């Protein structure tokens, strides 16, 4: 809508899912631990903005 | 076709409460110049502000100015929503956005990524690049006959566009609208009809087949034309 | 102006979402799972750069330097130490059209500068 | 699943397939000094497609000699021989590097086609 | 914002004088090549206040052959025309005893006036045209060739001479933009004059459908 | 006249056409069949050619039929073809140029 | 030419070559280093083609038009030249290299397939597979052309099929449908026409 959303094709599983719900699937349900997975040098605003849409899509 | 994303250079929103005494410090000139005197409904101010700065290059490769810009934003937008700007000397062209009276901040950020997609600032939708050339060949050349009765190939500017609108193309001040044409025979057919659409895909396969060097006799382009068109419209061979 | 980072509760580490307080005319930043808030020292809360002016000096790693398969040149030493010898390479980086531009790095070990002429 | 192809590893700008190396490859039949002892001595060196990418070739040892303008001066393998680039049916076609490429395809296609002795054993 | 208005006006005005004429209508020489400076006096440069109103540019013209034969053309102000405008024009031709007229909408036309534009043809053939494509002559174009609108006895005629039916004739739509320009509707038979590269001219028939 | 419509026919200067017949060569064949002489004066009457040209467009019938509506269909079917015979066997071509008997 | 192409390669590396209209940098360099080495190809090929006797039987062949064309000259003379897939130099299949035996960023016209040799030289291993490359994109046009044209030869006929001239001399289909009063516009067949020129014309 906003922005540009991340999702996830997961096998046997026949709609998308967002990748922030497939992590807090994983047991990793906050966003600090999922971005912490996700994007490695936080200096790097590009990355986090461009992620942002999945975490506000799944909150 | 120019939209706002093609002239500018980056958009940010701000929280400023109090326009006087903005966030940025560079701004602080033309905000005051202009809030010295009311021209709007101060009361009816919102304190997210959106800032967009604009690139000298752009602006000059499309004579563009801001006094146009901020008119197509108060025209899309009516009233709502309040645009101001500077003079076309400073160093940075800028121009700052209000909303006038979902959250106010997420109205903005949805606006800005909607104008910067499809406020027409210049130009005609649907129309990505023009080229314009002189063609060397006598095929695009204006051939007119002279006072004396010779051909003469008068060497011309032409355009040559990557997207088709005939139909606005054509009612343009300064525009052939006799010689100006289409390859898109689909429009050609909308816009001129049958016989016109006719007579432009006989170019167009004679085109495709002549450009090999080869060539096929008249008549038999002439009976496929007739075969596609003898009935009203554009029968396709399939 | 700068990009905004993304920044987090310090109870539920969740991402800190905008929000302005009418009774102090006052940007804040809160959390929509847990009840915390936070004084905005920036002030900017989005920041969009169309012309991607970025500097890609930020994206080279001295590592590179080591790649046998990099064209090496002893015409532009290194100010930053000395050293004659400095690998050259271009942008290869799409949203960059005038990518032509060579982008040069240092071959001295621990050095690692990186320029561009 | 990865293919790959032997070549020559390189040192500084040197080769590491010295004359003793084919001095022993000389006498294969007798001191049973075979391929695997030359990549056993770190000689040559299986890299695949992908590790192409990351190694700097030299199509010839030629390529080594330090030049007027140095191309590279910092290969890491070289070429065993550039004609092992064909397979079986261009490796017959002689001088195929002065014939256009269409014909170099439509002999290795009509080599399989020639007739010949298809195996010694025919008679059975 | 203003200067291109009357502009567009004048432009719109000379192709419906064109068209006019095309169909047989009187029009005279004068206003048929009219410059835009001529067209600023008759009518002004201002047309956002008021001078010209687009209901000061309403033509009407009578047919050569039949000066009862008449026809309007109406200039509707709002952009998208409505079916109350529609019974307003109908009335108006009524009262002044007119059965053609020609609407020049400026964005568009509603589905009910279009249905009500349809359904009441016996009575009053009143067409529907946009502001945007009558900037420009179409049959000025140089792929449009010569479109002539033959009379019952011309086609009576042809169809004597070649011995054959009106289904066996090349067709052309009756919403075709040159079928639309010279008004012509269902039964009636165009005659298409186009240069040949072969034979010098070629005349050909199409139907109207 | 012939010539201002080959000049809205062809709005660009291309002479090159496709028609049945090779009048030049014609022209040649018969120069040589018949040994004419181009040096020498011709015997051949302008307005013989003017009139064999007339009767020759004539007998060259496309669309048959006396009425006014195949009368113009044969005149737009041979058009391009009777313009190249009249400028080909023009009087003065067939005078100077020609010098056919 | 290849001091032209260094020199154009290294206006590029310093942002001393400045875009054209209508095209983007790397276009624009990618126009120049074309256009000089299309130059050393055509001036190559005419050094061959003067070179030639009047007794060289490929200059028989092709002044007699009976087989062959200068470009086949000038390929097995002088230089084979520039090797393109799809319309395109060598295009950088490994990271940033044609081939592994180049350095990377190598716009050079050997590194993106530029074949300086002749067939009677032989050409190099890179020129080699680089010509293989052009060599195969021909045979796969050859290939892959051929279902898309003969299903356009299908349909075109089964349109047409019953389109005839008929006594009346009507051009007519099946439905008895009016297609062309005159065949061609003026009722004449294709075998007897030919090309003429008109004199009043010009
Ligand atoms: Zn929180
Ligand atoms: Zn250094």
């Amino acid at each position: 809508a906003i922005g540009q959303r991340i999702v996830a094709t997961l096998p046997y599983i026949k709609q998308e899912v967002p990748i922030i719900i497939v992590f807090r699937a994983l047991g990793f349900v906050s966003d600090r631990d999922i971005l912490e997975h996700i994007i490695y040098d936080f200096e790097d605003p590009e990355m986090m903005e461009m992620v942002k849409p999945s975490l506000d899509e799944a909150f | 076709h120019t939209t706002l994303r093609k002239v500018t250079a980056n958009t940010a929103i701000y929280y400023d409460p109090n326009p006087q005494s903005t966030v940025v410090a560079e701004d602080q000139e033309w905000v005051n110049v202009y809030y010295e005197m009311p021209d709007f409904d101060v009361a009816r101010i919102s304190p997210w502000l959106l800032r967009v700065e604009l690139d000298r290059k752009h602006m000059t490769d499309r004579k563009l100015t801001m006094e146009q810009i901020a008119e197509k934003i108060n025209a899309g937008f009516g009233d709502d929503l309040n645009c101001i700007f500077n003079d076309d000397n400073a160093e940075k062209l800028v121009l700052r956005i209000r909303i006038m009276n979902m959250d106010d901040d997420v109205f903005l950020r949805c606006i800005e990524s909607n104008m910067l997609t499809d406020m027409t600032l210049q130009g005609i939708e649907q129309i990505s690049k023009v080229y314009m050339h002189l063609p060397q060949t006598d095929n695009k050349k204006k051939i007119i006959i002279t006072e004396d009765g010779e051909f003469k190939a008068l060497q011309e500017w032409i355009l040559e566009t990557d997207g088709v609108s005939l139909m606005r193309v054509l009612s343009e001040k300064d525009v052939d609208p006799v010689r100006t044409t289409s390859n898109d025979i689909v429009e050609i057919f909308t816009v001129l009809g049958i016989e016109a659409v006719r007579k432009a895909l006989e170019r167009e396969l004679y085109h495709v087949i002549s450009f090999d060097g080869s060539y096929v006799n008249y008549r038999h382009l002439a009976l496929l034309c007739d075969t596609m068109t003898c009935r009203g419209h554009l029968m396709a061979i399939t | 102006p700068g990009f905004v980072g993304i920044r987090f509760c310090q109870e539920c580490n969740n991402m800190l979402y905008p929000k302005e307080d009418k009774e102090n005319r006052i940007l804040l930043y809160a959390c929509r799972n847990c009840d915390y808030q936070q004084e905005a020292d920036n002030s900017c809360i989005y920041v969009n750069k169309i012309t991607h002016e970025v500097d890609e000096l930020t994206q080279i790693i001295a590592d590179v330097s080591q790649d046998p398969t990099l064209p090496r040149t002893e015409d532009h030493p290194c100010q930053k130490c000395g050293h004659k010898e400095a690998v050259f390479f271009q942008s290869h980086s799409a949203r960059a059209e005038d990518a032509m531009r060579l982008y040069y790095v240092c071959t001295a070990p621990h050095c690692g500068h990186r320029w561009t002429e | 699943g990865r293919i790959c192809r032997p070549l020559l590893i390189v040192e500084k700008q040197k080769l590491l397939l010295k004359k003793r190396h084919i001095d022993q490859l000389k006498e294969r039949e007798y001191n049973n000094y075979s391929w695997q002892d030359l990549v056993a001595s770190g000689v040559v060196e299986y890299i695949d497609t992908l590790e192409e990418e990351t190694v700097m070739l030299a199509m010839t040892p030629d390529d080594l000699q330090e030049k007027e303008v140095a191309y590279c001066s910092t290969y890491t393998h070289c070429e065993i021989h550039p004609s092992m680039i064909l397979g079986v049916c261009a490796s017959i076609i002689p001088f195929p590097d002065h014939n256009q490429s269409p014909r170099n395809t439509y002999q290795s296609a009509m080599g399989k086609q020639a007739m010949g002795v298809y195996i010694t054993n025919f008679h059975v | 914002d203003d200067e291109e208005e009357t502009y567009r006006l004048w432009k719109i005005r000379k192709t419906i004088m064109q068209l006019c004429h095309d169909r047989g209508y009187l029009v005279t020489q004068d206003e048929l090549d009219q410059t835009l400076e001529e067209f600023k006096a008759q009518f002004g440069d201002k047309p956002s206040e008021g001078r010209p109103r687009r209901t000061d540019l309403t033509v009407l013209v009578a047919h050569n052959d039949d000066p009862t034969d008449q026809m309007f053309v109406f200039f509707p102000e709002e952009p998208k025309v409505g079916i109350k405008t529609i019974k307003v024009y109908c009335q108006r031709m009524q009262e002044e005893n007119i059965t053609r007229a020609l609407i020049v909408v400026q964005q568009g036309m509603t589905p009910s006036a279009k249905q009500s534009l349809v359904d009441m043809a016996p009575k009053y053939i009143l067409e529907q045209f946009l502001q945007q494509e009558l900037l420009i002559n179409i049959t000025e174009h140089e792929l449009v060739p010569e479109h002539v609108v033959m009379t019952k006895e011309e086609v009576t005629e042809l169809l004597a001479r070649y011995k054959l039916r009106e289904n066996q004739l090349p067709r052309i739509q009756a919403g075709d933009p040159v079928a639309r320009y010279f008004g012509i509707k269902r039964g009636q038979v165009v005659k298409i004059i186009r240069p040949s590269e072969t034979a010098g001219r070629y005349i050909t028939y199409r139907l109207v459908q | 006249e012939d010539r201002e419509v080959l000049r809205v026919i062809f709005p660009t200067g291309d002479s090159k056409v496709v028609l049945p017949c090779n009048l030049l060569r014609m022209i040649w064949n018969a120069q040589k069949i018949f040994h004419i002489n181009p040096r020498l004066p011709s015997d051949l009457h302008p307005i013989k050619v003017v009139e064999g040209v007339k009767e020759l467009s004539k007998k060259l019938v496309i669309v048959n039929g006396d009425d006014p509506l195949s009368r113009q269909a044969q005149e737009n079917a041979t058009l391009l073809f009777n313009i190249h015979l009249r400028s080909t066997l023009c009087s003065r071509r067939m005078a100077e140029e020609f010098r056919l008997s | 030419a290849k001091q032209d192409v260094i020199e154009v390669i290294e206006k590029a590396h310093n942002n001393e070559l400045e875009p054209t209209p209508g095209n983007t940098l790397r276009q624009t360099f990618e126009n120049q280093v074309n256009r000089i080495l299309n130059d050393a190809r055509d001036k190559t090929g005419s050094s061959a083609q003067k070179s030639l006797s009047e007794y060289n039987n490929f200059k028989s062949m092709v002044v007699s038009g009976a087989k062959g064309s200068k470009i086949n000259i000038s390929q097995v003379i002088a230089v084979v030249g520039q090797q393109n897939v799809e319309g395109k130099r060598i295009p950088f299949g490994f990271k940033h290299r044609t081939l592994p035996h180049f350095i990377k960023d190598d716009y050079g016209p050997e590194s993106r397939g530029f074949v300086e040799n002749s067939y009677l030289a032989g050409l190099t291993p890179t020129e080699f597979f680089f010509h293989a490359m052009g060599g195969r994109e021909g045979l796969i046009d050859t290939a892959v052309k051929t279902a898309e044209t003969g299903y356009i030869q299908r349909r075109l006929i089964k349109s047409m099929e019953s389109v005839m001239v008929k006594y009346d001399a009507t051009v007519r289909n099946s439905i008895n449908q009016v297609v062309q009063l005159r065949y061609g516009e003026d009722g004449l067949a294709g075998e007897s026409v030919e090309f003429q020129n008109l004199a009043t014309l010009k």
